[PDB]
RNA sequence: GCUUGAGUCUCGUAGAGGGGGGUAGAAUUCCAGGUGUAGCGGUGAAAUGCGUAGAGAUCUGGAGGAAUACCGGUGGCGAAGGCGGCCCCCUGGACGAAGACUGACGCUCAGGUGCGAAAGCGUGGGGAGCAAACAGGAUUAGAUACCCUGGUAGUCCACGCCGUAAACGAUGUCGACUUGGAGGUUGUGCCCUUGAGGCGUGGCUUCCGGAGCUAACGCGUUAAGUCGACCGCCUGGGGAGUA
């Protein structure tokens, strides 16, 4: 039910990991849009950002590294 | 992929002015330039069937446009085919 | 995945395991791929889920309870 | 001529050399009529997972606007440099100079 | 016996059996006990009680090592996965922290077709 | 390219010729040529030591610069040449000082590419570098066993080795046979695979085609006599014996490796 | 001649669309070593199998092939088959805004051409896991099946061949009209973004349903309703989609 940049418009960035940690659980898994309430347009962009932060070792793939 | 500066040359060369972008002479030449540019893309990789159908669409689109121009005015049709180098 | 309950635990309280799967993905890839039944069992999953929602907005009968 | 966003990690033993690659790579871009937009060095920060050896590597953000033939040869210099670890290049998206 | 201070207790709770192995912090095993080694052959091997008695028979033969606090590594679904750690807490040990070490693949190798 | 021949006559129906158009059709570089007399399997004692050798077309040897010791001077490839003495093609390169040499032609090479050797050469196919200056995991060929030996591994057409590991002064390689081998890091190697990878797709077609390769007909042991071959004999195709060599050594599986001095450099045998 | 058909340009939007090349993580398998001990594995149960040559378990290091958990959603794209980790290059298709231009250039299409799941075939590689064939152990009166332990082809790659599917919303393509509601996805206009918005206008799509249709089930503005153009197909069942 919560909202995100669908209202406070900004482009999804893969570097500001402070906001990206709110959309991943403690295991590093991507939280679905059915829980956070984000739109599908930015959820797809968020998914690329999480995968990109995982590649650059800014966010963990999991906690079993 | 037929960028804006490439399209701006053809409309100013084949059309009456810079606004005559829809004429048959422009449309055939516009499609021909994309076909010849896509020849090098299909010179390689031998397997891009999805884009090849897109190439085959504008091949038939040029054929339909050329046959209309041939039926409409032969003088403009004969002038266009020698200008582009086609119609075996 | 990780749980501490630092000093005053005296019990597991390990609901963080079942908070993500703890059984769900490991009892799904231990067999039965088919490459097919994930399509069929998911088409009928939301087909019955929307009819439980269709009767959730169509239960307005008296029913004398 | 397209925008880009180059991010590369360097080995911590060459983190005293992390300024040294900056003038070598930007002059290769500006030598090919490429415009530089950012020199955002994040420093040596914690890694999320150990990459091929011990953690705590050094990050550099470039975010350049350069033609094609200079980006791919810069990528090959990242390949044959043992200090460079896991480089990547992004889309154009009208390269920005923000988001520290 | 070496008189070790701490250690790690790995639990391999498979579908048919539960393997409880107590190692040190460096992964060197100090002793183990399984549900199928504690009697219980057949259908009684895959039950939470057999996993519970596997920890009780793993509570001894270590201890000589003198372990006071330990970490629990839970792996596999298991018929137990909760009784084997409840008995470990009541065996005279200090359960510091618990993490899940289940080898969950990210769509890697192909699963079998068995058990139709 | 690979070309299938038409069945105009017997001995031609089953012929596939590997014709390669960019090979220079003229005479080769005369200063790099010298005679190469046929031996026919005979030795100083004049007895045949290696059977099924004799005849064949006359071929002159070409001096191929295997060592690649010209360091710091770039070389431009002039033309591709056909080498009858080897399975691969050879590239005639022209150095900047006017010296011409024959090298083993890599996979990706044309007439006009610039190559150089030494230690300061870049990572390019055709460039020769010591293996502590070549990245681990890259594919190299013309591999030396000793510092300055010349290059003895992966010289056939299409063959190559892979740099698997580099620990200290020794570099572990994956040989083309599938054998892990350790060599000195001071040795040089040429980057890339060897050209003419279509060699093994060539079918001879006829008996004669093997006859002018230098290969003589091979006689089966079963067709022989007991005085000639250990198999011999047979009143109506009788074998009844374990397959062996004509000198009694067992074949079809028998490890003949007995060296005891190069085994330290071998990590894993082939499978 | 003209513009509502069709088409082109200008500025943007979304997408697993296609091809080529690299790269990341988890997991499985294998090898070597360390710790460590009698079972491990499997089943309704058991055995084949593995293990005192020291297995299973745990840790470290290394080598390989395949596929991308979460995101992930009757979500999206593609004519169809089908396509999902990330990144570089090439490139196709679709949609929206308000303008500009050609001026019926349109629709369908026998023959013909191209694409075309998986299995399979030819050549050269690769092979981790899975797995026809096959072996052994179980069940059974019998079990050359379902069960278990293994395991070849194949599944993977490069180029060709094959052109076959319950290739199915079982509904051909194009065009016009005809109550509606509830949603998803993707543009865009106006008003106050005055506050997770309000009022409209387009493309795709899901469900329920009015009239109408149908033998009924059911379809129902993406119709199986009301009309036009064209192609293909059927004339009881078996024989047989066989010779």
């Amino acid at each position: 039910f919560c909202r995100f940049t669908a209202e406070g418009v900004q482009e999804i960035d893969y570097k500001d990991i402070a906001t990206l940690k709110n959309y991943i659980t403690e295991s590093g898994k991507i939280v679905p849009s059915r829980i956070t309430g984000t739109r599908a347009k930015y959820q797809r962009q968020l998914a690329r950002a999480i995968k990109r932060a995982r590649y650059l070792s800014l966010l963990p793939y999991t906690d079993r590294h | 992929s037929l960028s804006t500066e490439a399209t701006a040359k053809i409309v100013s060369e084949f059309g009456r002015d810079a606004n005559d972008t829809g004429s048959t002479e422009v449309q055939v030449a516009l499609l021909t330039a994309q076909i010849n540019h896509l020849q090098g893309h299909f010179a390689e990789h031998k397997k891009d069937h999805h884009s090849r159908r897109g190439l085959l669409r504008m091949v038939s689109q040029r054929r339909k446009l050329l046959d209309y121009l041939k039926r409409k005015d032969v003088a403009r049709y004969t002038q266009l085919i020698e200008r582009l180098g086609l119609r075996r | 995945i990780k749980v501490r309950e630092n000093e005053p635990f005296d019990v597991a309280l390990r609901r963080f395991k079942r908070s993500c799967e703890k059984a769900g993905v490991l009892a799904e890839v231990r067999r039965r791929e088919f490459y097919e039944k994930p399509t069929t069992e998911r088409k009928r999953a939301k087909a019955s889920a929307v009819k439980r929602h269709a009767k959730k907005l169509a239960r307005e009968n008296a029913r004398r309870t | 001529m397209r925008h880009y966003e180059i991010v590369f990690m360097v080995h911590p033993d060459q983190s005293e050399q992390v300024p040294g690659m900056i003038e070598r790579y930007t002059a290769a871009i500006t030598g090919a009529e490429g415009k530089i937009h950012r020199l955002e060095d994040w420093g040596r920060r914690q890694l999320a997972y150990p990459i091929n050896k011990l953690h705590k590597a050094h990050y550099v953000l470039m975010n350049v606007e350069a033609p094609q033939e200079v980006i791919d040869e810069l990528e090959t210099t990242f390949r044959f440099n043992d200090a460079v670890i896991r480089s990547m290049v992004m889309r154009t998206k009208h390269a920005v100079t923000e988001a520290s | 016996r070496k008189q070790v201070s701490d250690g790690v207790a790995h639990i391999h709770a498979s579908f048919n059996n539960t393997i409880v192995t107590i190692t040190d912090r460096q992964g060197n095993a100090l002793g183990w006990a399984t549900a199928g080694g504690s009697g219980f052959r057949g259908s009684r091997k895959s039950t939470p009680f057999a996993a519970q008695v596997a920890a009780e028979r793993c509570a001894d033969a270590v201890k000589e090592y003198g372990i006071k606090n330990l970490e629990v590594m839970v792996k596999g679904p298991g018929p137990g996965r909760e009784s084997t750690i409840r008995a470990l807490n009541a065996a005279g040990f200090r359960i510091t922290n618990i993490t899940d070490v289940t080898p969950i693949p990210h769509n890697g190798c192909r699963p079998p077709k068995k058990r139709r | 390219a690979v070309v299938k021949c038409k069945p105009t006559s017997p001995g031609r129906r089953h012929v596939v010729k590997v014709v390669n158009p960019e090979l220079h059709k003229g005479k080769p570089f005369a200063p790099l040529l010298e005679k190469n007399s046929k031996s026919g399997g005979r030795n100083n004692n004049g007895r045949i030591t290696t059977r099924h050798i004799g005849g064949g077309h006359k071929q002159a040897y070409r001096i191929v610069d295997f060592k690649r010791n010209k360091d710091g001077i770039p070389a431009v490839v002039e033309r591709l040449e056909y080498d009858p003495n080897r399975s691969a093609n050879i590239a005639l390169v022209l150095y900047k000082d006017g010296e011409r040499r024959y090298i083993l032609a890599p996979k990706g090479l044309k007439a006009g590419d610039q190559i150089q050797s030494g230690v300061d050469a870049a990572i390019k196919p055709g460039n020769t570098l010591p293996m502590r200056n070549i990245p681990v995991g890259s594919t190299v060929h013309n591999v030396e066993m000793k510092p300055g030996k010349g290059g003895q591994l992966a010289r056939s057409a299409g063959t190559y080795v892979q740099i698997v590991a580099r620990d200290g002064a020794y570099v572990t390689l994956r040989l083309r046979s599938g054998e892990m081998r350790k060599v000195e890091a001071d040795c040089r190697a040429t980057l890339g695979e060897v050209g003419n990878a279509e060699h093994m797709l060539r079918v001879l077609g006829k008996a004669g085609a093997a006859r002018w390769r230098g290969v003589r007909p091979t006689v089966r042991g079963t067709a022989m006599n007991p005085v000639d071959h250990p198999h011999g004999g047979g009143e109506g195709r009788n074998f009844g014996k374990h397959p062996v060599t004509p000198w009694g050594v067992q074949t079809k599986g028998k490890k003949t490796r007995s060296n005891k001095r190069t085994d330290k450099f071998i990590v894993r045998r082939r499978s």
